[PDB]
RNA sequence: AAACUUUCAACAACGGAUCUCUUGGUUCUCGCAUCGAUGAAGAACGCAGCGAAAUGCGAUACGUAAUAUGAAUUGCAGAUAUUCGUGAAUCAUCGAAUCUUUGAACGCACAUUGCGCCCUCUGGUAUUCCGGAGGGCAUGCCUGUUUGAGCGUCGU
RNA sequence: UAACGAGAUUCCCACUGUCCCUAUCUACUAUCUAGCGAAACCACAGCCAAGGGAACGGGCUUGGCAGAAUCAGCGGGGAAAG
RNA sequence: UGCUGUAAAGCUGGGUCGAACGGCCUCUAGUGCAGAUCUUGGUGGUAGUAGCAAAUAUUCAAAUGAGAACUUUGAAGACUGAAGUGGGGAAAGGUUCCAUGUCAACAGCAGUUGGACAUGGGUUAGUCGAUCCUAAGAGAUGGGGAAGCUCCGUUUCAACGUGCUUGAUUUUUCAGGCCAACCAUCGAAAGGGAAUCCGGUUAAAAUUCCGGAACUUGGAUAUGGAUUCUUCACGGCAACGUAACUGAAUGUGGAGACGUCGGCGUGAGCCCUGGGAGGAGUUAUCUUUUCUUCUUAACAGCUUAUCACCCUGGAAUUGGUUUAUCCGGAGAUGGGGUCUUAUGGCUGGAAGAGCGCGGUAAUUUUGCCGCGUCCGGUGCGCUUACGACGGUCCUUGAAAAUCCACAGGAAGGAAUAGUUUUCAUGCCAAGUCGUACUCAUAACCGCAGCAGGUCUCCAAGGUUAACAGCCUCUAGUUGAUAGAAUAAUGUAGAUAAGGGAAGUCGGCAAAAUAGAUCCGUAACUUCGGGAUAAGGAUUGGCUCUAAGGAUCGGUAACGAUCAACUUAGAACUGGUACGGACAAGGGGAAUCUGACUGUCUAAUUAAAACAUAGCAUUG
RNA sequence: AAUAGGGUGAAGCCAGAGGAAACUCUGGUGGAGGCUCGUAGCGGUUCUGACGUGCAAAUCGAUCGUCGAAUUUGGGUAUAGG
RNA sequence: GCGAGAGACCGAUAGCGAACAAGUACAGUGAUGGAAAGAUGAAAAGAACUUUGAAAAGAGAGUGAAAAAGUACGUGAAAUUG
C-alpha cells in the first residue's frame, strides 16, 4: 500500500537493486562460468512473501 | 463456496518479519516467532526437525568471531605486537 | 454535475470524515472536511446549556480570553444562574436555622 | 465422546460476562468509624439503570470523614428513593426507606434489602428488583438476628449485619410475557452468552449423554447423583423429587 | 500402377544412454581442546572505477595497521602508483584497530527507524524552550562502601 | 387450531406445444479456411454366423466372405473410460 | 563383412571416434530385467484432432513500418448510462508509474502495440496520516506454583516517587513546604485527537513544490494599552456585557462523550427557470431560437437563531399553541430584553485569480494587450448537514489522553508605584517515517492477463411511486482470434389450426395474471386478520372548465402582484387503440405437518429437522 | 460502516352524532409492527437448465427466499486438536 | 569443532539433498517441504571479409589436428521422425 513502514520499504529497494541482468563484462574474465543471473524476479509470478 | 470464493478473501496477515531471524514468522496476535521462538531468550531447536537445525546453525552465516579463533589459539593467545627482523 | 472524492486517505463515511460540498473561485467542486460540532458547556447541578459562554471543542478554550468562557458572577462559569440563586438562598435559611435549633434546645436543657 | 457445553462453559472464554456497559458494583459503605457509632449522611444524585440488571441503581455521595473529599457509592434503588433524598446509614439511622441500619435496629416485621450475610461484607441477599428480606426475630443475647430469605429460607445473621429499609425496586418484570425471540436475544445480549439453549437430547451421543438413538429420548433416568462427575451432570442433578408439584410445600 | 501403409539400409533429426574422467561424496584411522555481557552463534541492511549472485568486509565497508615477502593485477580502464626498493600484488602471516541496525541483548518500547532521563561540550539574546557532538541509565546474585528503618534490642 | 410456509398431498377454474403431432423462424456452435493447438485412453489389434472353451470370442475350429485413400454424423459393440 | 558355440555369449570386416584397455590363474561384490497401477528422464499414436462461440459491433481513409483485422491520427457507427465500463481510496502488491528504445520469449490468432524486454527518471508536509490515548484484550515486576521448558497473579498479602513547588543560592551546594488513592508497557492508517486554504506548475509529485493569503503549538520578550491613593476594573433591576481587569495547596464541575426510528423546519451543493452581455449550432421553412461562459477558498471584522433565560404583569367567557396536545398562580396570553453563532448577509481575502470573447509579435523560450465576467425567480424536487420535537426497549445504547471553568483564600502586591504574555502588536522554531502507481472482466487472492472472491465515498436530464427498467449529457471504452457459409444434432430464444393435462411419478417446463382509479369481496378467526380473497369496470391524444394558495393594501366577503402541481369534470377525435416499449400477483376447495419471524449439512438433503416465546421439573 | 420506492394503519390526540342513563357510534389526525409488496443487500428453491478433460477443484442463466431487524458487513480481539 | 593421512568404497538417476551463485530456485499463513543442473578446444584461434534477406539466419570464405568440436558445443545409443 502507499502507507507503508520504513522496514517494509526498505526490504523493497533492496529488491528492486537485486532485479537486475548480468553486467556484460563479467562474461569475459577467465575461467567465468555465469552466463545470466538466475535470480530474476517478476512482480506478477513470484511475490516476494513480505 | 470453501474453495476459489473463499481464497479470494486472503488479505490480513498471520505473520509478519521476525527481528530475530528476518523469516516471515512472527505470530502478529501471539507476538511469538513460529520459527525461532523469539521473544524467547533461547533459541526455538528440536531434535525430531534435524534438517531444521542446519537450515539456521553455527557456520551458515559469517562467524565474524569463531572464525578467527583457532588462529588465535594455535599462537597461543598472542599479546603485543610483531617485532621487525633486523 | 460535478463529483467529489474525499482530501484524506481514509475512504469510509467516519464521524471525524465528513465533508463539506463547497465551489471555489476556479469554478471547480470540491470537497472540504468539516470538524465536529461543539457541544454547549452545562450546568454543573441541573446540567442545562449555560448562557453567555462560547460553544468550542475543548483544545479551543486556551485559544480565547477569559470573558468568553465565563460570567461575572459566582460560579460564573460553571453554575447557571438560577441554581446559583437556589444555593444562595439554601446556605441563609439553612443556616438560621441552625441557631434556631441552637437556641431552642437549650430552651430545652435550661427547663429540665 | 466430546466435552459437554457445560464443561466448557467453566473455562470462561466465550462465556465470560458482557460487562462494558455495567455501571458498577453495587455495594454498601465500608464498615467505619461512623456507621459503627451514629450516622452519616449522603444525598442521592441519580437514579440510574444498569444494564443486565433488573433494579434501578443509586449513585449517593458522601462527605469522607478523615479527608477533604466526596464519595460516590453506588447502592441498589429501593422502590420510593427519589433524586434529591437524604440517605442516612449508621447504627443511629432513623428507620425510614433507603436508610442503612443494623438489623439489631429494626423490629420485627421489618422488610430490608441488599442485606449483609457476614458483618462489613456490604451486601449479599435480597437484591434483585422486587424482592427484599423479613426479619423474623431477635436473639440479643447472642446478638443474632433470624430472618426470612426471597426464596423461603430462614436465616441467623449477626445482629451488626446491616441492611437497607424497603423493598428493591424494579419489581414486577416477569410479570410481562417476552413474547419473542428477540427480547430474549435483547435480555441475554447484556448478560452473557447463554441462549438460545439447544436441547441435549437434538444432539449426537458425541455431543451429550442425551444424544443418539432413532428416537429423541433420554433412555435413562435423568436424575443424577450428587456425587456424579463432570459430563454426567446433565439433567436433574440430585433431585429428592420429580414431577408436578400438587398440593402445598 | 501411384498415393498411403509396412520392413530394411544410408544420411539427417529428436533425445541424452554409453564410454572415458572428477578441486565432490562416503567410510576408517591419527593428532588437538579453542564460543559468549571484553557482547557469541544467528538475522537485517549496506560497502567495489565499471557487480546481480557467490566470496569478503562494516560508513576506516571486496577492507585500515603490523610482520613477511619481492614485481605484479588483468575482463576493460586507470594514477598526482611502483622496480638494485620502506616496494607492485598478497584473508602469505597476523599479536594493533575499525566493526552500521540488531541479536542472550541491557534506559523504555518495537507490525514504530516511536519516547524519556542524567553528565560534559556546543549553536540559537537561555537553569527551563529548540538544535548538534561525545559519554551514560537492564535483571538476579556475591563482597565491600555509604545513607537509613524497626519499643527486635543493649547501655547511657 | 386463526395466521404463516421455495414443506408433503388431492380436486377445481384459468392457462397453455406436456401431449394428439409435429411444423417453421432467429442468434451462437457444429461445418470449411488462415493462425494456434491440448487430453482421456492405448498387450497386440479391430467384418460376421456357429462350435467348443474360465459355460456370451477380434484372434482358436468350420463356414460366410474379402479391394486403396477417405468426410460428416451416430450411439449396437469394444462385457469402452473414470 | 563374416566365423565359433546347443546356448548364455565370444571373435572379426567396414564406418564413427579420441585416451585408455584386454587375455590367463586366482580374490571379491551394491554382479545380469519385460513386467512390480515399479522409479527418474525422454518420446509416440491419438492429432493438425477436441477446440480457441458469455459480457450488443464494428467500418473508411491517412500515417508508420520489411510486414497492419489487431499500433497512432482523423472521420463515423455504438455501448457503459451517475446503483457507470466515470472520479478516488482501505486491505494486498511493490515500480507494475513516466519517457526513450526495443520484439527472442510472454500477451492460447497477430503485433510496428503492452502491466513484456532494456536504459534512465520519478514520490518534497509544523497544518494529511503514523507517531500519542484508551477499547475488547495482551503483558513485565516483590511474589505463589512447576523437575523444568515455564504457569498463575496486574483493584496483584511489597519499605515500589529515576516526585512537585518555592526564597534563592551558585557555593552546581541549600533549605523548607505539599503530597504519593490511580498510573510498567502494548492494543485502532474506520474510535478519541492542536493547526491550511485558493490559484498555478510536471513526461511522471503535490492540501507536500511555486505565488499569495492564514492558522496551531512551544518559547523568548519589547512596546502600547489596562490595572493600583477605595490596592487586585467597571456597567446592567436582571438574564448578562467588555480589549484587558492577581489568585498557591486542595476540591469540584464541564467538554472529549456517544442507540435507533418518525414526520417537521432551516441551510448548502445539485436540478429547473427569466432578463442581459459574449461565443457556437441549425436555417427549403421556422424557432425573441438549440447549446455554451457569467465563478469566489481557508481565514479576519461587524452582523445574523430555533431553543433557553431575564424584567414587567396577574389569567374561567380558560387562553396560547404543533403536521404530530402539550403548556400556564411552580406565573400563561400580552409588552420589553439577554444568550449560544449552527447557518446565512456585507466587507476584507479579491480580481490582481479563474473563466469567456477579441487582437498582436513570432520558425521563438514563454507570451503580451483590450473588453466583459451583471441583475433576478422557483420548489411535498434530489442529496447532505444542522435544529426543535415525538416514539421505542425485561435492549437505555465505550474508555482514556487532553483542554477549560469554578469553589477556596496561600502568597505577593500601592502613590510619585507592584502587575499580566487569558488585551493588541512585535520576535524565534516546529524533528522522524509514509507519500509514485493499481484497487481489479489484466497491477490483490484463486497454479494464469481465470465469467469466481475482495471494505467504502461522490452521483446529471427525460419517463416513473422509484437511486427499478428504457433513452441521453459529462467522462470512459469500442477490449473478448478472424474469414466464408448457414446440413444434421445441440445451446439460448420465439410462434403455432382444432383440442386443452388425453402427456408425465408428478402440470416438470411454459403459458396465463400483473400498474393505477372506481366498484365489489365468502367460510373461518386468537377479533388483530383472512384480503390485492373471489371477481367486475376504466385508462390514449387534443381543446377546455372547475377546485385546492402566498404577499401587499382600511360586510378586506375586496382589489393588486406573484406562484407548485395535484385532483375532478366536459367536448372533440382514431382500423375499439390507449399501465400501447419498459415495468408488473394466477386464483379457489381441502388434507398432513411445523404455531409464527428466525437457523444448519461451504461442495448432492432447507425439511416436518434446530431455535423460539410459553409451560414444567431440578440444584 | 450499510440498508430505493410503495401498502397496511396500533396506542395517543381533535371534532361531531346518538342515548333517560350505563354507554355507543362516526370523520379526521397520528405513524406502531422480529407487519407486508418490492430494489440494493443477504441467502440459495426449482429447472433435477447450461457446464461437467468447465470461465470455475462448486461456476453460469433463468426461476426463487428474505429485505428495519434473532439484519448485513470491514477491522481489532478471544477460544487450539480427545 | 579444528588439523592431517588413508581405502579391494561411489563415479553425475551413483556418491551427502547439494561435484555447479545448494539448504540455492521454488512452495506453504505457519511448523516445515525442497529440486534440476558437471566435460568446445592445447589455445577463442568464439568465424575477419563478400553476398542474399526486414531480421533471425543462409551461402561463400576463414580458424583449427578435427567444425563428423560453432559457446543448441567430448562421445552422441534407443524410443520417435524426415
Ligand atoms: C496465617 N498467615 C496469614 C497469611 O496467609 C496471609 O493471609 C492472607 C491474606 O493476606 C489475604 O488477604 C489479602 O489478600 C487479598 C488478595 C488475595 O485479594 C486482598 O484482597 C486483601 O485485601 C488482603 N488482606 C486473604 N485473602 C487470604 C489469607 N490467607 O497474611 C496474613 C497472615 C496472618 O500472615
Ligand atoms: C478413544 N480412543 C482415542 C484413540 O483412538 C486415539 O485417537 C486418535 C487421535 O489421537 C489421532 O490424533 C493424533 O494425530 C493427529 C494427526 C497428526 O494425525 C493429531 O492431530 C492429534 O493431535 C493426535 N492426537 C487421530 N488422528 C485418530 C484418533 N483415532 O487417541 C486416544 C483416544 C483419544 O483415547
Ligand atoms: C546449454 N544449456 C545449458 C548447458 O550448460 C547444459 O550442458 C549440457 C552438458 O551438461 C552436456 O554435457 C554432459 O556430458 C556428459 C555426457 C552425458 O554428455 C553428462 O554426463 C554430463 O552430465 C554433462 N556435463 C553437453 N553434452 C550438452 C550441454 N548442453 O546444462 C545446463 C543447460 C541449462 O541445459
Ligand atoms: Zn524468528
Ligand atoms: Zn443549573
Amino acid at each position: 500500500p502507499s502507507q507503508k513502514s520504513f522496514r517494509t520499504k526498505q526490504k523493497l529497494a533492496k529488491a528492486q537493486k537485486q532485479n537486475r541482468p548480468l553486467p556484460q563484462w563479467i562474461r569475459l574474465r577467465t575461467d567465468n562460468k555465469i552466463r545470466y543471473n538466475a535470480k530474476r524476479r517478476h512482480w506478477r509470478r513470484t511475490k516476494l512473501g513480505i | 463456496g470453501k474453495g476459489t470464493p473463499s481464497l479470494g478473501k486472503r488479505h490480513n496477515k498471520s505473520h509478519t518479519l521476525c527481528n530475530r531471524c528476518g523469516r516471515r514468522s512472527f505470530h502478529v496476535q501471539k507476538k511469538t516467532c513460529s520459527s525461532c521462538g523469539y521473544p524467547a531468550a533461547k533459541m526455538r531447536s528440536h531434535n525430531w526437525a534435524l534438517k531444521a537445525k542446519r537450515r539456521r546453525t553455527t557456520g551458515t552465516g559469517r562467524m565474524a568471531y569463531l572464525k578467527h579463533v583457532t588462529r588465535r589459539f594455535k599462537n597461543g593467545f598472542q599479546t603485543g605486537v610483531a617485532k621487525a627482523q633486523t | 454535475a460535478q463529483r467529489v472524492t474525499y482530501r484524506r486517505r481514509n475512504p469510509y463515511n467516519t464521524r471525524s470524515n465528513k465533508i463539506k460540498v463547497v465551489k471555489t473561485p476556479g469554478g471547480k467542486l470540491v470537497a472540504q472536511h468539516v470538524k465536529k460540532a461543539a457541544s454547549r458547556v452545562k450546568c454543573g447541578d441541573c446540567g442545562s446549556a449555560l448562557a453567555g459562554i462560547s460553544t468550542l471543542r475543548p483544545r479551543q478554550y486556551a485559544q480565547v480570553s477569559k470573558t468568553h468562557k465565563t460570567v461575572q458572577r459566582a460560579y460564573g462559569g460553571s453554575r447557571c444562574a438560577n441554581c446559583v440563586k437556589e444555593r444562595i438562598v439554601r446556605a441563609f435559611l439553612i443556616e438560621e436555622q441552625k441557631i434556631v435549633k441552637r437556641v431552642l434546645k437549650e430552651q430545652q436543657d435550661k427547663e429540665k | 465422546g466430546r466435552v459437554i457445553r457445560n464443561q466448557r462453559k467453566g473455562a470462561g472464554s466465550i462465556f465470560t460476562s458482557h460487562t462494558r456497559l455495567r455501571k458498577g458494583a453495587a455495594k454498601l459503605r465500608t464498615l467505619d468509624y461512623a456507621e459503627r457509632h451514629g450516622y452519616i449522611r449522603g444525598v442521592v444524585k441519580q437514579i440510574i439503570h444498569d444494564p443486565g440488571r433488573g433494579a434501578p441503581l443509586a449513585k449517593v455521595a458522601f462527605r469522607d470523614p478523615y479527608k477533604y473529599k466526596l464519595r460516590e457509592e453506588t447502592f441498589i434503588a429501593n422502590e420510593g428513593v427519589y433524586t434529591g433524598q437524604f440517605i442516612y446509614a449508621g447504627k443511629k439511622a432513623s428507620l425510614n426507606v433507603g436508610n442503612i441500619l443494623p438489623l439489631g435496629a429494626c423490629p420485627e416485621g421489618t422488610i430490608v434489602s441488599n442485606v449483609e450475610e457476614k458483618v462489613g461484607d456490604r451486601g449479599a441477599l435480597g437484591r434483585t428488583s422486587g424482592n427484599y428480606v423479613i426479619i423474623i426475630g431477635h436473639n440479643p443475647d447472642e446478638n443474632k438476628t433470624r430472618v426470612k430469605l426471597p426464596s423461603g429460607a430462614k436465616k441467623i445473621i449477626s445482629s451488626d449485619a446491616r441492611g437497607v429499609i424497603g423493598v428493591v425496586a424494579g419489581g414486577g418484570r416477569i410479570d410481562k410475557p417476552l413474547l419473542k425471540a428477540g427480547r430474549a436475544f435483547h435480555k441475554y445480549k447484556v448478560k452473557r452468552n447463554s441462549w438460545p439453549k439447544t436441547r441435549g437430547v437434538a444432539m449426537n451421543p458425541v455431543d451429550h449423554p442425551h444424544g443418539g438413538g432413532n428416537h429423541q429420548h433420554i433412555g435413562k433416568a435423568s436424575t443424577i447423583s450428587r456425587g456424579a462427575v463432570s459430563g454426567q451432570k446433565a439433567g436433574l442433578i440430585a433431585a429428592r423429587r420429580t414431577g408436578l408439584l400438587r398440593g402445598t410445600q
